[PDB]
């Protein structure tokens, strides 16, 4: 009960705080190419 | 007056109210005897809407004057200069203001001369829609190839989206019925995510690179699927995975075969 269900907790709330982190990751960095995809190709238009 | 630039323009000063009463911003520009009017006439290049009006509609349905938030005409009055017009205070462009603002800008806040800086970057992708719509797998390839063309893949906190790598969650692989349950596999998983890896827990033709589960003996169906697939796959154990995001360092893909 008290290591093995606190290890065990600890290790799944660190586990969910990396997959939270992962996907949070993810999907600013989804806001951030495709936003700066966007306004290069604004720029490429503008050059071409 | 005391700013003489800010005259000799038309002012529809009829909602002022924007952080100040209208009262106080009208003796403002005054003071640098800017052609206050209460309507908007031909040269009200510059409508004072502080406040939403039903005559303010009106001059948005009016496409001949500039509605504006005054925010801007603050930050004029501050700089005691002319700010040159910047698309975020702007209500309802004159179709002349519309083909200005798609001039000295993009189709954002963003312009086509000045340069920017990650503070300006964040403004306009604050004012650019939410492009998280966009599949993170398409924008793990728009990276892979960006990273590529314009090396950013030299940050290893992003690397495998250039790798389609597998990883091993299972004790024996092509078998989705097992898996591994209180271990660092699902965590390894994540790291590939977290580079955007082709994250895979089985073993097909379209793996290239393979790291191992914590029983290292399934290397042996790793090189039963490296033939029966025909590409072989590069053996990785643990570390190479937990390295490439924990370290931060791509580990060797040969260093771990079998």
């Amino acid at each position: 009960q008290k290591e093995n269900e606190r290890l065990l907790r600890d290790w799944n709330d660190v586990q969910g705080r990396f997959e939270k982190c992962v996907s949070a990751k993810e999907a600013l960095e989804t806001d951030l190419y495709k936003r700066f995809i966007l306004v290069l190709n604004e720029k490429k238009t503008k050059i071409r | 007056k005391i700013s003489n630039i800010f005259e000799d323009v038309e002012f529809c000063v009829m909602s002022g109210t924007d952080s100040q009463p209208k009262p106080d911003l009208e003796n403002r520009i005054a003071e640098f005897g800017g052609y206050i009017v209460q309507n908007p006439g031909p040269d009200t290049y510059c409508v004072i809407a502080g406040s939403e009006n039903i005559r303010v509609k009106n001059i948005i349905l009016s496409n001949k004057h500039d509605v504006v938030k005054p925010a801007w005409l603050l930050e004029c009055f501050k700089t005691k200069s002319f700010v040159p017009w910047q698309p975020r205070f702007m209500i309802h462009m004159c179709p002349s203001t519309k083909e200005h603002f798609a001039r000295e800008y993009d189709c954002y806040g963003d312009s086509y001369f000045i340069d920017t800086d990650l503070n300006q970057l964040k403004e306009v992708f604050s004012g650019i829609k939410n492009s998280n719509e966009q599949t993170p797998e398409e924008m793990a390839s728009l990276i892979a190839d960006l990273e590529y063309r314009y090396s950013w893949d030299c940050s290893p906190l992003s690397m495998f989206r250039r790798h389609t790598v597998y990883l091993d969650s299972y004790a024996v692989i092509n078998d989705l019925s097992t898996k591994n349950e209180g271990t660092r596999l699902a965590i390894k998983a994540l790291e590939l995510r977290f580079h955007g890896a082709k994250v895979v827990s089985c073993l097909a033709e379209g793996v290239s690179h393979v790291i191992i589960g914590e029983d290292h003996s399934r290397v042996a169906d790793f090189k039963a699927f490296r033939r029966t697939f025909k590409r072989k796959f590069k053996i990785l154990k643990e570390s190479w995975v937990t390295d490439s995001i924990d370290k931060c360092e791509l580990q060797e893909e040969n260093q771990y075969l079998i």
